């Protein structure tokens, strides 16, 4: 695994609480 | 007698305190969501913005030319329609605003909206009953102080003021506009008499019985555009069809006001309807009847909302809670973790939250995909990108 597809759901969330 | 009158505050000092940690926990947070945020404080606040569709990298220069429709908002003073220039950093302090042109307008401008066919003609939308047309390329480089509004055409039919404004991207001059005299006024300004600035409405639809908020024609078929009012009804008209009170079709869209409505730019079929009630309706031509789906998230009155000019599946939504919410229909439905539900739906793509006031509109940028521009009732601008990390695997 790369670490990107590590903080990509993170982002994604953080995303969606704005 | 003695007490001034005061327009701030004028606030709520209490609101205004979470309101601004939030903004800064946001602001820390932007190099994670965003490759791009641009933000510029107005003189006065705007109720409108869209992106005029003209854009060039200039020669040696590592950004490009951009340029938006503003409006002013002052019930004190002098208020312009206003064509603003900016330099977008090219991918590869930050950015920068100007004015191209400036023109004299009576009264703030509630809405302004460009003529697909000639860009450079703009109706809008004034506090008054008629709505105006200006020829900016007919209008001085800079307006004279004295503040003289001169539009090149006054549009007739309404008697109050209104929000909705549409042009026709298929028959040109076919402008449609919306009221708080309960109707929707339809004008060929091609037509008319020799002389002078004046047209009457070749149209006046009485379906809605309470103010109508949104008017927008159909994107591909030239004769259909839907309507939106406090009724909580959204109606579909036919300009061919000889009758001007009853429309081919009348939907309960929703339990509260409906206060905007976008046609799919790529689908014939689907339609989107924001509201009151905080959510989102899709809506398919085929069956009215039948509410596709509803968008669950915004934490109050939703004004306004639009589809991705690049992307079929996405969608945004701005309103009151001081809130961008873009959404993505390909992942309606789909199975999602107790943690992340908790967040909220799965269509639910990302939140702005840069702005600290009501956002009185936003436009998609029809150059570069995923550029937004919005604009909030305490005089701030912002264009951005979401984080291209988010929407692309
Ligand atoms: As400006």
């Amino acid at each position: 695994d790369n670490i990107q597809g590590i903080t990509k759901p993170a982002i994604r969330r953080l995303a969606r609480r704005g | 007698h003695m007490a001034m009158a005061s327009k701030e505050m004028f606030e709520d000092t209490v609101e205004e305190r979470v309101i601004n940690e939030e903004y800064k926990i946001w602001k820390k947070n932007t190099p994670f969501l965003y490759d791009l945020v641009m933000t510029h404080a107005l003189q006065w606040p705007s109720l409108t913005v869209q992106w005029l569709p003209e854009v060039t990298k200039p020669e040696g220069k590592d950004y490009a030319l951009h340029w938006l429709v503003l409006g002013t908002h002052t019930s004190d003073e002098q208020n312009h329609l206003v064509v603003a220039r900016v330099h977008i950093p090219n991918d590869d302090v930050t950015g920068k605003i100007e004015c191209e042109i400036k023109i004299n307008h009576e009264g703030e401008v509630n809405r302004a909206r460009y003529m697909p066919q000639n860009p450079h003609i703009i109706a809008t939308k004034t506090p008054s009953s008629d709505v105006l047309v200006f020829d900016y390329t007919k209008h001085p480089a800079k307006p004279d102080p004295s503040g003289e509004c001169n539009p090149d055409l006054r549009l007739r039919g309404h008697q109050k003021e209104g929000y909705g404004l549409s042009w026709n991207s298929n028959l040109s001059g076919h402008l449609l506009s919306a009221s708080d005299d309960h109707t929707v006024c339809l004008w060929d300004i091609n037509a008319g008499p020799k002389e002078g600035k004046i047209v009457d409405a070749k149209a006046i639809f009485t379906g809605h019985s309470a103010v109508v908020e949104d008017v927008a024609w159909h994107l591909l078929h030239e004769s259909l555009f839907g309507s939106v009012a406090d009724d909580q009804k959204l109606m579909i008209w036919d300009t061919r069809s000889n009758t001007t009170s009853k429309p081919s079709h009348l939907v309960d869209a929703h339990t509260a006001e409906v206060n905007c409505l976008s046609f799919n730019p790529y689908s014939e079929f689907i339609l989107a309807t924001g509201s009151a009630d905080k959510t989102v309706a899709l809506w398919d031509l085929r069956n009215l009847k039948l509410k596709l789906h509803t968008f669950e998230s915004h934490k109050d009155e939703i004004f306004q909302v639009h589809w991705s000019p690049h992307n079929e599946t996405i969608l945004a939504s701005s309103g009151t809670d001081r809130r961008l919410n873009v959404w993505d229909l390909s992942k309606i439905g789909e199975e999602q973790s107790a943690e992340d539900a908790e967040d909220g739906p799965p269509e639910l793509l990302f939140i702005h939250g840069g702005h600290t006031a009501k956002i009185s509109d936003f436009s998609w940028n029809p150059n570069e995909p995923w550029v937004i521009c919005s604009v909030s009732e305490d005089n701030i601008m912002q264009i951005w990108q979401m984080a291209e990390n988010i929407y692309n695997d």
